Order: C-alpha cells, then sequence, then structure tokens
RNA sequence: AAGAACCUUACCUGGUCUUGACAUCCACGGAAGUUUUCAGAGAUGAGAAUGUGCCUUCGGGAACCGUGAGACAGGUGCUGC
RNA sequence: CCGGCCGGGAACUCAAAGGAGACUGCCAGUGAUAAACUGGAGGAAGGUGGGGAUGACGUCAAGUCAUCAUGGCCCUUACGACCAGGGCUACACACGUGCUACAAUGGCGCAUACAAAGAGAAGCGACCUCGCGAGAGCAAGCGGACCUCAUAAAGUGCGUCGUAGUCCGGAUUGGAGUCUGCAACUCGACUCCAUGAAGUCGGAAUCGCUAGUAAUCGUGGAUCAGAAUGCCACGGUGAAUAC
C-alpha cells in the first residue's frame, strides 16, 4: 500500500510539494486518494523581550507544522520506484512508510 | 557570559559523554533489587566516586551557544531568550512568524 | 523602544524566511546553530564583496547556501576559484556538502543592507555624518524608491551627547502588512564609540 | 458609559416555574457561578414557604418582594457646591431587582440552620412585614421623607 | 424521511437528528431525562419545540461532543432549530423572533500576557 | 466512655470520637472499629459496655496519650542533647523543616514584637 | 529522608577512618564532606567538620549515627 | 531568574595555577586514544600496560597531545550621564 | 461474541486547504440638496461583529556595560584561572504579590456525569503483578488526529455530621519512608502515621472587573535530573450592574 507521509513550515510551500508527488504517482501509475490534511501542530513560545527587567512585556511565537498524507492502495511498480529518487522539494519533509 | 564559564561548560560536556553515557551500569544495574544487594551494591556507590565530580549530565547548566548566558534557556532552538528574538525577525528560525490568536 | 522589527512582522505575509529548511525537535538547535556559524563566517569574509542577505535550504542532508550580493564579480573572482574556497571551508562546519549559488543585485542602492553598511563605511572614514545619509536617501530616491527613511543614531561628529537623526523622502508606512519594506541595520564601531544606521526602503505596495 | 445608551442581556425561564421574576433571584442569591447549587436553594424555600403561606410560589414570592420595594431612595449630588441628600423615584427595572438584594443580604445573616430555610423565614417575615429586609426599606423611607426639603 | 441539523454553542458540537414518530428523544445512547439531570435547564432542548409543538409528532436522535452541561444543551437548541428546517421558511419567522438560531458566538477569551486571567489585572502599589 | 487515658465524648460517631484520644486520628480510628468489629455510623451512646470493651484492649495496641508524649518528649529532647542543626533550631525556636525564616515562621516564632 | 540503597560516605573520609580506627585514637581528621553519615565505626573520634571559614571538632557519640556530619557544624553564626 | 542541593555562581573560606581552562602562530617530543594502580578533600602529582593510522619533500606531513618562548589570551571590574 | 468491534460507508462531527459572507450594501425617518445618525429588513454575524498582533513625533540625560556588541578608564605571581565545602534559603522587625483558610451554597464518604488545549525518543511509559501510599518491578505501544502522561474538577445522586475553634481550618512538630540524583545536614519534592497552631470575614485605607467578562473548579506547557502557591496557555458552571 505504502503510506505517504509528509510535513512542513509553510502552508502554502507544503501545497505544490504534495500536488507534484501525488501526481507523480497518480499519472505515471495509478491510483491515490488524495491530500489527507491531519491536525497542524502550533509549538507555542512567550519569551521576554526586554533584556533586564519589564515581566509585563513579551513577544509571543509560533512555528506552524503542516501534515499531510497521501495514501496509495496498491504497490506498484511504476509508482514506488517515483517516489525514492524523485522527491525534491526544498523545506518540506517527506518519510514514505510501507 | 564569561570565556571561562562557556570554556569550563565544554568540559561539562566532553567528560560527560565520556564516562556517564556508557557507564550508567555503575549506577543503574548494579544499585537494583537482586543478588547483588550485598556487597556489591555497595562497591558500586563506592566507586561511582572514584569517578571525577563531572560527568553527571545533572551538572550541565544548559547555557545558549551563541552568547553563553546560563538563564532564558529554549530547548528547541538552543538559543537564549534575547537571541532567539533578535533571529527570530530577522528570518533564522523557520516558520517562527509573530502568533496571534 | 517601541518598534516592531519590520522584516518580522511580515515574515508570513509579504517577505520570506531567509532560512528555509525543516527539522524535527531533536535535530532543530543543532540545526539552527551551524546556520549561523557558516552565516557569521561567511559575512565576515566576504565584507568587500558586498553581500545583503544569505539565503539557506537543506534539502535531506544537504546544505544550499545562496547569497544575494550587489558584487558578483568579486565573490566568485577569477574561473570560479574563490566559489570553490568558500565550497570547502563552509561545508565543515556545517555539515558534509555544500552548493553556494549566487544572485545578482543590479539595483544596490534599494536594498536596506548595503546602503546601511555603505553609510557605515563612510561614517568611519571621518566623512560628516549628514553628507553621508543625505547622499544616500538622494541616490536611491532617483533610481526606482518610494520612500527610504534612513536613521543614524549615537555620537556622530565626535559629540559629547549621542543624538538621533533621520531624513526620509516619501511614502515609508511600516504600519501596512501588505508593503513590502527592506529593513537593515549596522553598526559603525568609530574611535568616539558606535553609531547605528538603521535603514527603511519602501518599494512596492504589495 | 459615558455617552453609550445600550441596553441589557435577555435571561432565561426556570424549569419547574416558568417565568422571570424568580430567575432574577437566582442569579442575586448566586456565588461562584454556581446556579446549580442556587436553583435548587430558591426551590427548597419556595417549596417551603408555599407550604406555610397556604399560596402559591409566584403570588407567594410577590405578596413579600412588594413588602420590602423601595418607592424612593436617597442619591447626593452637589449642583452650585455642597452636598446634601435629594432623594429619587427608583426606575421599575431597579425597583424590584434593589428588594431582591436586600431580602438575600439579610438571609446571608440571621444563621438558622440551612439557605434555604433563612430564605424561606426571610420571605415568611416579609409577607408579615417584620424582618430585617423591610428595615432596610423602612429606614430608606426615613431618609427620603425627612429630607424631603431637597428636590 | 430523516433531516438534520448542527449547532456547536462553545466548543461543544450538537449533531441532531429529526424524523416524524415517536415524541421521545434519544441522546448519546442514553435517555434525556438521565443525561441531563439537575443542572440549570433541561429543557432550553424542548424550548425551540415549543412555537413549533412537538407532543407526538417528531423523534429526535441526538449525538454530541464537548464542552460540558450548558454548552451541550444550547448545542442541541441551535441544532435542533437548524435542523426544523422541513417547512423551510413558515416556521423560521416566528422562531427567530425569539432568538434562537442566533449561533451566539462568544467563546472564551485568551489569557492575555501581563494579566492574570483575561481582563483580572494583578493589583497596584502606589507607595 | 472512658477508654484510653480520657475519652469521654458523646453525642458524637464512634470514628470521630476516639480522634479526641491524644495518638489516634482518622485513619487510626477506623482501624480500630474494623478490628473491633464495630460499625463506624453509630454512637457511643448507643453502644453497649460489653462492646466497649474490645475497644480498650485495642487502642492498647497502639502508643498513645502519655505513652507517646514522653516519647516525642524524649526525641526532641535527644536533639537538644547532641548539639545537632535541628536542636539548635528547636531551642532557639525557630523552625526546623528547612523554611522560611524572614518574612513569615509565625507559627513557630510565636507572635510579633516589638524593635 | 532518602537513600535506602546503603547509608552514603565518601570514599576518602571511610578509608581515613578505617585507617585511624585500626592504628588507634589520634587528633581530629581534617574533613569537608558534610554530606557523609556517620558510622557505628566512628564512635569515638573526634573528626573535624568544615562549617564553612573553620574546622569545628565533634566528638562523636552514640546518638550520632543515622545523621549526617553537616548536622553538627553550624555554618550561618546569629547573634 | 523559563524553576540556586553540587553545577548555575558572579559572593565568601581555604587550597592552588601563572602564555594559563578557552586562540592562531615560531618549534621540541610524541599517533590519537584506551585499560588500570598509588598519595590527596579535590584540584593535582606519580606511574604501569597496550595501541603505534590516512602521504612520503621522507631534515617532513593534516589533526591531536604535552613542553619553553613571546605577540598575548582573560575580566559578570567601573562608567546606561 | 453485540465495544466503530465489523465489512464497509462519504451524509454528518472533525481535520485541513482554497472560496462565499457584513459593505450603513437595503429600508424608512432626523439632518445642510452633505457627512452622518436613529430605528428597521434580512442575516450565523450589524455598524471598527469578539479577541489578538500592530505602539507616530517624541518624553522620563527611564532600565540594561550582568545577554551580546561597545568607546574610554582600570586589573596582569591578579579584580585572571581550576577545586572541596560554605553562601545566595541567614531573622528583634517592615512592606509587596500570592495561596489556603475562617465553613452548612459547606466538610467527609460511596457512587457516577460531561471538556479543551497541549506534550513525548539517554522519550512519554501502558497492561499486568508487588505495594496502606509516594513508588517498585516486568515491560505493550507512539517521533503520534494511531501509543502514553490522562479517571478532568466543579457538577449531579444518596448517605452522615447540626453551628462547634467544630468531622471547619491543616499550620507545626515527632516518627517511618519514596523517587530523582555521585551526593537530600545546612537546603529538595512527595508519601504514610500521629500531631491539630493562628483564624469565627479583618483598623485607617484600598484593588480589579462592563459578558462567556467577574467569580469559582479542574488541566496543560515552557525552564526542568529533581524542585511552582509563580509565569504562560486551556477549557467547565456562570452571575450582578451600567438611572
Ligand atoms: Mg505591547
Ligand atoms: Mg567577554
Ligand atoms: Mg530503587
Ligand atoms: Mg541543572
Ligand atoms: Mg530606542
Ligand atoms: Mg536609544
Ligand atoms: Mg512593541
Ligand atoms: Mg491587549
Ligand atoms: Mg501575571
Ligand atoms: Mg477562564
Ligand atoms: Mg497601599
Ligand atoms: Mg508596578
Ligand atoms: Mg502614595
Ligand atoms: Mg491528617
Ligand atoms: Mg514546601
Ligand atoms: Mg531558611
Ligand atoms: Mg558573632
Ligand atoms: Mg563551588
Ligand atoms: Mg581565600
Ligand atoms: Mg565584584
Ligand atoms: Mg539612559
Ligand atoms: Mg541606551
Ligand atoms: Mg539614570
Ligand atoms: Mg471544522
Ligand atoms: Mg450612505
Ligand atoms: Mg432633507
Ligand atoms: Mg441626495
Ligand atoms: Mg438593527
Ligand atoms: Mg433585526
Ligand atoms: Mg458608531
Ligand atoms: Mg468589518
Ligand atoms: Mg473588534
Ligand atoms: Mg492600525
Ligand atoms: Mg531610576
Ligand atoms: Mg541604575
Ligand atoms: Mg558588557
Ligand atoms: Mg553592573
Ligand atoms: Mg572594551
Ligand atoms: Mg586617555
Ligand atoms: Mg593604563
Ligand atoms: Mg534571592
Ligand atoms: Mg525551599
Ligand atoms: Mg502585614
Ligand atoms: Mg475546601
Ligand atoms: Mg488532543
Ligand atoms: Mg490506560
Ligand atoms: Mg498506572
Ligand atoms: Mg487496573
Ligand atoms: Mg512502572
Ligand atoms: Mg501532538
Ligand atoms: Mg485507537
Ligand atoms: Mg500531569
Ligand atoms: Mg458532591
Ligand atoms: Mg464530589
Ligand atoms: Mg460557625
Ligand atoms: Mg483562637
Ligand atoms: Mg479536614
Ligand atoms: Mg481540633
Ligand atoms: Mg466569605
Ligand atoms: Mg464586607
Ligand atoms: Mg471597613
Ligand atoms: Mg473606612
Ligand atoms: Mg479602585
Ligand atoms: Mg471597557
Ligand atoms: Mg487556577
Ligand atoms: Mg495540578
Ligand atoms: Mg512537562
Ligand atoms: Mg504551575
Amino acid at each position: 500500500r505504502i503510506r505517504i507521509r509528509l510535513k512542513a513550515f509553510d502552508h502554502r510551500l507544503i501545497d505544490q510539494a504534495t500536488a507534484e508527488i501525488v501526481e507523480t504517482a497518480k499519472r505515471t501509475g495509478a491510483q491515490v486518494r488524495g491530500p489527507i490534511p491531519l491536525p497542524t501542530r502550533k509549538e507555542r513560545f512567550t519569551v521576554l523581550i526586554s533584556p533586564h527587567v519589564n515581566k509585563d512585556a513579551r513577544d509571543q511565537y509560533e512555528i506552524r507544522t503542516h501534515l499531510r498524507l497521501v495514501d496509495i492502495v496498491e504497490p506498484t511498480e511504476k509508482t514506488v520506484d517515483a517516489l525514492m529518487r524523485l522527491d525534491l522539494a526544498a523545506g518540506v519533509d517527506v518519510q514514505i512508510s510501507l | 557570559a564569561k570565556q571561562s564559564m562557556k570554556a569550563r561548560e565544554v568540559k561539562r560536556v566532553a567528560l560527560a559523554d565520556k564516562y556517564f553515557a556508557k557507564r550508567a551500569e555503575l549506577k543503574a544495574i548494579i544499585s537494583d533489587v537482586n543478588a547483588a544487594s550485598d556487597e556489591d551494591r555497595w562497591n558500586a556507590v563506592l566507586k561511582l566516586q572514584t569517578l571525577p565530580r563531572d560527568s553527571s549530565p545533572s551538572r550541565q547548566r544548559n547555557r545558549c551557544r551563541q552568547t553563553g548566558r546560563p538563564h532564558g534557556f529554549l530547548r528547541k532552538f538552543g538559543l537564549s531568550r534575547i537571541k532567539v528574538r533578535e533571529a527570530a525577525m530577522r528570518g533564522e528560525i523557520p516558520g517562527l512568524k509573530k502568533a496571534s490568536w | 523602544g517601541q518598534k516592531v522589527h519590520p522584516n518580522g512582522i511580515r515574515l508570513g505575509i509579504v517577505k520570506p524566511w531567509n532560512s528555509t529548511w525543516f527539522a524535527n525537535t531533536k535535530e532543530f538547535a543543532d540545526n539552527l546553530d551551524s546556520d549561523f556559524k557558516v552565516r557569521q563566517y561567511l559575512t565576515k569574509e566576504l565584507a568587500k564583496a558586498s553581500v545583503s542577505r544569505i539565503v539557506i535550504e537543506r534539502p535531506a542532508k544537504s546544505i544550499r547556501v545562496t547569497i544575494h550580493t550587489a558584487r558578483p564579480g568579486i565573490v566568485i573572482g577569477k574561473k570560479g576559484e574563490d566559489v570553490e574556497k568558500l565550497r570547502k571551508v563552509v561545508a565543515d562546519i556545517a555539515g558534509v556538502p555544500a552548493q553556494i549559488n549566487i544572485a545578482e543585485v543590479r539595483k544596490p542602492e534599494l536594498d536596506a543592507k548595503l546602503v546601511a553598511d555603505s553609510i557605515t563605511s563612510q561614517l568611519e572614514r571621518r566623512v560628516m555624518f549628514r553628507r553621508a545619509m543625505k547622499r544616500a536617501v538622494q541616490n536611491a530616491m532617483r533610481l526606482g524608491a518610494k520612500g527610504i527613511k534612513v536613521e543614524v543614531s549615537g555620537r556622530l561628529g565626535g559629540a559629547e551627547i549621542a543624538r538621533t537623526e533621520w531624513y526620509r523622502e516619501g511614502r515609508v508606512p511600516l504600519h501596512t502588512l501588505r508593503a513590502d519594506i527592506d529593513y537593515n541595520t549596522s553598526e559603525a564601531h568609530t574611535t568616539y564609540g558606535v553609531i547605528g544606521v538603521k535603514v527603511w526602503i519602501f518599494k512596492g505596495e504589495i | 458609559p459615558r455617552r453609550r445608551v445600550i441596553g441589557q442581556r435577555k435571561i432565561l425561564p426556570d424549569p419547574k416555574f416558568g417565568s422571570e421574576l424568580l430567575a432574577k433571584f437566582v442569579n442575586i442569591l448566586m456565588v461562584d457561578g454556581k446556579k446549580s447549587t442556587a436553583e435548587s436553594i430558591v426551590y427548597s424555600a419556595l417549596e417551603t414557604l408555599a407550604q406555610r403561606s397556604g399560596k402559591s410560589e409566584l403570588e407567594a414570592f410577590e405578596v413579600a418582594l412588594e413588602n420590602v420595594r423601595p418607592t424612593v431612595e436617597v442619591k447626593s449630588r452637589r449642583v452650585g457646591g455642597s452636598t446634601y441628600q435629594v432623594p429619587v423615584e427608583v426606575r421599575p427595572v431597579r425597583r424590584n431587582a434593589l428588594a431582591m438584594r436586600w431580602i438575600v443580604e439579610a438571609a446571608r445573616k440571621r444563621g438558622d440552620k440551612s439557605m434555604a430555610l433563612r430564605l424561606a423565614n426571610e420571605l415568611s417575615d416579609a409577607a408579615e412585614n417584620k424582618g430585617t429586609a423591610v428595615k432596610k426599606r423602612e429606614d430608606v423611607h426615613r431618609m427620603a421623607e425627612a429630607n424631603k426639603a431637597f428636590a | 424521511n430523516q433531516y438534520y441539523g448542527t449547532g456547536r454553542r462553545k466548543s461543544s458540537a450538537a449533531r441532531v437528528f429529526i424524523k416524524p414518530g415517536n415524541g421521545k428523544i434519544v441522546i448519546n445512547q442514553r435517555s434525556l431525562e438521565q443525561y441531563f439531570g439537575r443542572e440549570t435547564a433541561r429543557m432550553v432542548v424542548r424550548q425551540p419545540l415549543e412555537l413549533v409543538d412537538m407532543v407526538e409528532k417528531l423523534d429526535l436522535y441526538i449525538t454530541v461532543k464537548g464542552g460540558g452541561i450548558s454548552g451541550q444543551a444550547g448545542a442541541i437548541r441551535h441544532g435542533i432549530t437548524r435542523a426544523l428546517m422541513e417547512y423551510d421558511e413558515s416556521l423560521r419567522s416566528e422562531l427567530r423572533k425569539a432568538g434562537f438560531v442566533t449561533r451566539d458566538a462568544r467563546q472564551v477569551e485568551r489569557k492575555k500576557v501581563g494579566l492574570r486571567k483575561a481582563r483580572r489585572r494583578p493589583q497596584f502599589s502606589k507607595r | 466512655a472512658r477508654i484510653a487515658g480520657i475519652n469521654i465524648p458523646d453525642h458524637k460517631h464512634a470514628v470521630i470520637a476516639l480522634t479526641s484520644i491524644y495518638g489516634v486520628g482518622k485513619t487510626r480510628s477506623k482501624a480500630i472499629l474494623a478490628a473491633a468489629g464495630i460499625a463506624e455510623d453509630v454512637k457511643i451512646s448507643e453502644l453497649s459496655e460489653g462492646q466497649i470493651d474490645t475497644l480498650r484492649d485495642e487502642v492498647a495496641k497502639f502508643v498513645v496519650e502519655g505513652d507517646l508524649r514522653r516519647e516525642i518528649s524524649m526525641s526532641i529532647k535527644r536533639l537538644m542533647d547532641l548539639g545537632c542543626y535541628r536542636g539548635l533550631r528547636h531551642r532557639r525556636g525557630l523552625p526546623v523543616r528547612g523554611q522560611r525564616t524572614k518574612t513569615n515562621a509565625r507559627t513557630r516564632k510565636g507572635p510579633r514584637k516589638p524593635i | 529522608r532518602s537513600l535506602k540503597k546503603g547509608p552514603f560516605i565518601d570514599l576518602h573520609l571511610l578509608k581515613k577512618v578505617e585507617k585511624a580506627v585500626e592504628s588507634g585514637d589520634k587528633k581530629p581528621l581534617r574533613t569537608w564532606s558534610r554530606r557523609s553519615t556517620i558510622f557505628p565505626n566512628m564512635i569515638g573520634l573526634t573528626i573535624a567538620v568544615h562549617n564553612g571559614r573553620q574546622h569545628v571538632p565533634v566528638f562523636v557519640t552514640d546518638e550520632m549515627v543515622g545523621h549526617k556530619l553537616g548536622e553538627f557544624a553550624p555554618t550561618r553564626t546569629y547573634r
């Protein structure tokens, strides 16, 4: 089957990464469910903004980690080899799982 | 934050990775409820002090990499609260925009 | 201090992140330190080469560095010899491979780092701070700017008391989030002390 | 508010006695946002009131609330310079709300045993006007009647 | 056949189905009497079934998760009013004028930085 | 209603009655009535004399009243004779379990004094 | 109190006591180990514990056993 | 101070070190390391074994280690007027 | 076998993306032939819908030289540097900010209800056994809408105490322990047992708060070997009043 899960920080970089990996699989050797979303992890941080005193004043930050799934339901020979050695898309982590 | 305080911290990291990331068997495995409870368990805690005072990972303060500040640390970035701010709003920590909800 | 960093507020919206890579929580901190180690080194080595910003990417254990610069000839040198010298030393401290690319900038007077560093360089050679500042403001407006604020804080001209003085010409809306604003700072280490040089450059509405 | 004339929020009817008058009484009686504990007390009080008085609940609560109701209360304004006691005709929305406070305020004191017992005894004394809540209205009238000279 | 309405008062999210038959109200496989006990108002779910009468007309299979008691009970109220769409606009003329179909957005405000909880400031020392 | 040294309560449940004994608390008292085979819900007035004699032998197992008071007085007096940190803490009249002594410590130090 | 895996004494103090006891009574032992407990074999010795600025002599008795050495060496002086 | 048992720790007491814990060099001797013993509170000092590699101008290397020599390194010392 | 367990299903919750939508746009009236505004339609939402981020010129020679950078001035067998302890935790006293109280809308038992937001690989650690309990073994699973910390507590429903310094308070002390950690006495946290202090709503004063707000009950995270009543977030029940 091969559940392909991939995640990134930018919401509109991962979209074309999920579109290209599906298209280099759907077209080349059939079968795909789709871009399954999953919940976004929002790791927040609340650092003191000044170098000394002034506890009230802080800045708040976050890093939206956007997950995505693919899910194919047949181990095709054209598709399985296209996943390996043919990903690219920088700033987008990917983890194929059999 | 004192080059000496930064330079003594590199001993604590290097010397800990040598001994106790390997020789935790002396405390963990030997000091245990089993047949080695008699003189073997006594010789463990006896021999555990023969080691240097440093090596214990609890003796590492965990200070900022750029400056060396002890307080205001964050484990995700490995930086002080000051340098993470300066780096965040600048373009160095990926995906770290200003939050508001 | 009371003003938000203009680059930082616009990181999601208009401006891009310079360090563009994903990492899991374990590696993230060490990956961010090596990112700083090259940035600190590469800026100090390529001082005369005139670098605006350094974009770093990390697709599957391969550090693609990108050097946005005004003078691309000085960075490469003769037959791309200095690129190979940079490739080697950067790759050691960072993390295995290296892919140094160089993006030229035909309008060097519109990038905030270059104007600030130019003003910084002039202040260190005993030039009048007004003659350096107002000349930079006047220079970039003729080319294709719509704003250009330039602040200079510190001692300036060997004064006893420190003053802050700024000269802008046009629309520089810091509150407009849609507005593209190149902001950058640089310190001028003179005999009297440090002199800060904040530069805003409003280019486009969107 | 200085020039911000905005109306008030709507309230809900109580399930077992679907109305409004006693729905407010629950809210004034309530502490720490515990409407579950407070509403159980008011039903327990009005069921024990209706047993003794020989009436319903709404009309029993009314012939009690009207007997602790202020017609006029006392403000203090300084128009010109000096501070004197000016009585004023209370508004009909606040009128019954100000009465419901004086019942509950009296029932905080007068430590009988339970809250349901104390309210039932306070509203029973209010029906035969001889409690603490009627005395607090009586004193407020004495200010308005005595300080009637000030318009 | 089987009409539907959502309702999601305050974090809680109801899921009301409605069919013409018996007068009973099922909810998470429990009865309405036993699920919502003495808390404040059981009959907030039956409030919308008053201007439009239930009695023994419409059976309600409901499911809800999120929030607490009144969050769920209020979500079922909104869910039923949304679900009552079988006689489109004939019902919603009278139903809207007593509130009901209004979502009632008001969610819990976030804790502000520096403040002790949302609006509560700490205290004040003036020497 | 006269077990151990003192214990003379009335119109009080058996579990709460035995808290009045020095050396017997809430949980100990449930262990007494569990071993004796007596209900916690009853009171001493309701109980018979045939049941009270079983409580006397049950509390005789645990150290209570003057036996306990001397055991505590001995242990405190021991510490002071050694001249250890805790003994100095005891005789000086200051808190023992590493507590804050600057702002608070009013229980051990006593009420406020002039300067 | 802590520690059920043997009462704790420093290697150096254990060997110094074992060497002192077998030989005989002599003089106050300079020891900085306040953390170290007191064994039964330490009874008789007048070991000198470090208060912080100087060494306080402590004649070890039958009661001084389960207690640690720093208990008999007040650090902070008051009045 | 987004958390002082040692560490942190900037302070005190006593022990101690002067190209120093951290750096590039001019160059003397060694792979780096690893196991393990003794005196000492520990810093330290004294050893005893083993191992003896990536290129040969092979009087050398590229790292690492420990000496003598100075350019010096270092300062949470003062000055936010 | 009767648990979304099961095939399976793509409606719904939800998860994400990308779009619709609220603009005084429509409606009347007051108005200066304006800008507006006052009510009124519809609408999920109504006049910046709620909340956040966003902080003008400049003020206080405001704070920071101890985060970092830094001009001078200063120290160099020392104000530099390594180590063992001690100290930052001292205590006639004074104030600040909290928390827990003083109870019966409560306390205590035995039942059972319904959340959200997080977090986790020298990690979070089931399930089973040992434990009165902190915890101790064995170890399942999860770099996670999969596994785990994790039964939310208020709240119902029955019981029992009946206004007592109390079955309120839970301080303080003695003893017996637990984990972490080379090491718990100065100086940790938690548990068990016994102990059971002040306190019965607080002088002059005085603080916050305008709706899912105050109030009250849980919960998480960051720093962190261990060490929150702080801080930063999260969601329950849910008011009064604004003439
Ligand atoms: Mg602000
Ligand atoms: Mg420095
Ligand atoms: Mg153990
Ligand atoms: Mg630590
Ligand atoms: Mg400023
Ligand atoms: Mg300034
Ligand atoms: Mg700001
Ligand atoms: Mg705000
Ligand atoms: Mg606060
Ligand atoms: Mg809240
Ligand atoms: Mg005051
Ligand atoms: Mg203040
Ligand atoms: Mg004042
Ligand atoms: Mg107890
Ligand atoms: Mg404590
Ligand atoms: Mg103390
Ligand atoms: Mg003295
Ligand atoms: Mg020290
Ligand atoms: Mg000294
Ligand atoms: Mg000093
Ligand atoms: Mg200043
Ligand atoms: Mg300044
Ligand atoms: Mg000043
Ligand atoms: Mg959704
Ligand atoms: Mg108009
Ligand atoms: Mg007109
Ligand atoms: Mg017109
Ligand atoms: Mg309207
Ligand atoms: Mg309308
Ligand atoms: Mg308006
Ligand atoms: Mg709008
Ligand atoms: Mg708004
Ligand atoms: Mg604005
Ligand atoms: Mg000042
Ligand atoms: Mg100052
Ligand atoms: Mg400095
Ligand atoms: Mg200073
Ligand atoms: Mg300097
Ligand atoms: Mg000079
Ligand atoms: Mg000099
Ligand atoms: Mg302090
Ligand atoms: Mg403490
Ligand atoms: Mg006081
Ligand atoms: Mg309580
Ligand atoms: Mg979750
Ligand atoms: Mg479980
Ligand atoms: Mg368990
Ligand atoms: Mg179980
Ligand atoms: Mg376990
Ligand atoms: Mg997660
Ligand atoms: Mg599951
Ligand atoms: Mg927890
Ligand atoms: Mg209860
Ligand atoms: Mg309960
Ligand atoms: Mg009382
Ligand atoms: Mg008293
Ligand atoms: Mg109690
Ligand atoms: Mg008592
Ligand atoms: Mg009160
Ligand atoms: Mg009062
Ligand atoms: Mg008063
Ligand atoms: Mg007063
Ligand atoms: Mg006030
Ligand atoms: Mg307001
Ligand atoms: Mg709370
Ligand atoms: Mg908790
Ligand atoms: Mg945690
Ligand atoms: Mg906490």
